RNA sequence: AGCUGCUCCCUAGCAUGCUACUACCG
RNA sequence: GCGGUAGUAGCAUGCUAGGGAGCAG
């Protein structure tokens, strides 16, 4: 269930680095900073904390189409 | 005999053919790195005195 | 660390620290607290002035003439002799004192406690401003030589300055380990290449004849030419190598990221680096997981992964040369240690080999800075020929080429 | 964008080696 | 009937050259 979550981090911080979120320093880092914390998470109750400040990150700019994406 | 000597004379000929022309190519490159590295060396000076 | 109780007597006796210090717990470690080794520095001075009393007990004993042998236990921490149990009585001014086991049992402490910190105020007080050097100095030999006069001045073996002038690899390692002690006191701003300007087809270039080093002194070229017509390729790639004419013509730098002596800034903004994260082969974690694996409490599991990194990685990694100090090695074992440690390579053979016997395995390598602007190491090693190669190797047996 | 060391896989060329069968002589 | 060279087809080894990939310090 935690090898879930890890798996799942890496290919959120693979997107946002696609959408060229690495032009902003701060952002970068902070992005950064939560993968690699919750690669390193030994309790599957802080690794979801961190992955939803993590994915806040994609849902906060535009670039993604979510409504088309969310068909199901 | 000279039937398929010859069928080894074009392998020869076309193998030296084709070494000729890559040290011909290994010798223009090296010109264009000396071309390269003077120009540097020539603008980097031209900073300082 | 276990039984450390005389180090830490000794420590709090002299007022280098307090006793609520060793509650610290991992005091005494040199990367994790890094803030021991001012601890230590505390107690440079104590063995400052013993140095100096015994260079006044060699020479009272050399002119009353006695013969002994100088043992470190018979001298408290404030620098005063005694025991006199084992001296010879001989005719005066010819005594002769005996400090090997003395001043090479010593050594790796002088640099520890950093005993000569005193050497670059201005009298040798610590409580006057720092000698202010010369800037366009780079030769320090006369001062070498009036250290080694003042504190090993008994020791009897030749010092060579700069062992250029040594007999052999042992004497290098012999005077290497004094210059390594001296150079702590000169500025740090005169080692390095020692620049110099030519002239080429009536243009002026800077560069380095030869550099000077903490350990190995002042080093001259010896094939250096003033007025040259034109550069071959050979002199070209010597010349493209060098790092005088890309820090003399760039930018001056104050980094305060790092500790690490700083030169120049190449072009007008700094670049930051990053580290993606790997992709994931999501058909080989399903197949896995649908045979039973990562299921949870079970004994293998996901430790190895790809981290990423941000833009403060470069330089915040090379900053762990913060950890390389100046160690002052105990020489007459030293010079027993590579002996011994020469015997463990006896069966093997070495030796110079021709340009034309050389294996190079992947030549699409990077070739390093400048030289990665124009290809990789397949066109510097098709443009020059077994001649080239050749003159180069035999070029540096007489002249030294720094290189970034 | 480094220096090495080991291993698997694919292709090419050459000579050597090996073997079969065909042509010429002894 | 056999010795010698010249052939093709097949086979193995070894060595060079070229390319791809994996691990270790
Ligand atoms: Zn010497
Ligand atoms: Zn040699």
């Amino acid at each position: 269930k935690m090898s879930d979550v890890k798996c799942t981090s890496v290919v959120l911080l693979s997107v946002l680095q696609q959408l060229r979120v690495e032009s902003s320093s701060k952002l970068w880092a902070q992005c950064v900073q939560l993968h690699n914390d919750i690669l390193l998470a030994k309790d599957t109750t802080e690794a979801f904390e961190k992955m939803v400040s993590l994915l806040s990150v994609l849902l906060s700019m535009q670039g993604a189409v979510d409504i088309n994406k969310l068909c199901e | 005999r000279d039937a398929a000597m010859q069928r080894k004379l074009e392998k020869m000929a076309d193998q030296a053919m084709t070494q000729m022309y890559k040290q011909a190519r290994s010798e223009d490159k090296r010109a264009k790195v000396t071309s390269a590295m003077q120009t540097m060396l020539f603008t980097m000076l031209r900073k300082l005195d | 660390e276990g039984n450390c109780d005389t180090l830490k007597e000794i420590l709090v006796t002299y007022n280098c620290c307090d006793d609520d210090y060793f509650n610290k717990k991992d005091w005494y470690d040199f990367v994790e607290n890094p803030d021991i080794l001012r601890v230590y520095a505390n107690l440079g001075e104590r063995v400052r002035q013993a140095l100096l009393k015994t260079v006044q007990f060699c020479d009272a004993m050399r002119n009353a003439g006695i013969v002994g042998v100088l043992t470190l236990d018979n001298q408290d921490l404030n620098g005063n002799w005694y025991d006199f149990g084992d001296f010879i009585q001989t005719t005066p001014g010819s005594g002769v004192p005996v400090v090997d086991s003395y001043y090479s049992l010593l050594m790796p402490i002088l640099t520890l406690t950093r005993a000569l910190t005193a050497e670059s105020h201005v009298d040798t007080d610590l409580t006057k401003p720092y000698i202010k050097w010369d800037l366009l100095k780079y030769d320090f030999t006369e001062e070498r030589l009036k250290l080694f006069d003042r504190y090993f001045k008994y020791w009897d073996q030749t010092y060579h300055p700069n062992c250029v002038n040594c007999l052999d690899d042992r004497c290098i390692l012999h005077c290497a380990n004094f210059n390594v002690l001296f150079s702590t006191v000169f500025p740090p701003t005169s080692f390095g290449p020692l620049v110099r300007k030519i002239f080429v087809d009536g243009v002026p270039f800077v560069v380095s004849t030869g550099y000077h080093f903490r350990e190995l002194g002042v080093v001259h070229n010896q094939d250096v030419n003033l007025h040259s017509s034109r550069l071959s390729f050979k002199e070209l790639l010597v010349y493209a190598a060098d790092p005088a004419m890309h820090a003399a013509s760039g930018n001056l730098l104050l980094d305060k990221r790092t500790t690490c002596f700083s030169v120049a800034a190449l072009t007008n903004n700094v670049a930051f680096q990053t580290v993606k994260p790997g992709n994931f082969n999501k058909d080989f974690y399903d197949f896995a997981v649908s045979k039973g694996f990562f299921k949870e409490g079970s004994s293998v599991e996901l430790k190895h992964f790809f981290f990423a990194q941000d833009g403060n990685a470069a330089i915040s990694d090379y900053d762990y040369y913060r950890y390389n100090l100046p160690t002052m090695c105990d020489i007459r074992q030293l010079l027993f240690v590579v002996e011994v440690v020469d015997k463990y390579f006896d069966c093997y053979d070495g030796g110079c080999i021709n340009a034309n016997q050389v294996i190079v395995n992947n030549l699409d390598k990077s070739a390093g800075f400048p030289f990665n602007k124009w290809g990789k190491a397949r066109l510097y090693y098709d443009s020059m020929s077994y001649e080239d190669q050749d003159a180069l190797f035999a070029y540096t047996k007489r002249n030294v080429i720094p290189t970034i």
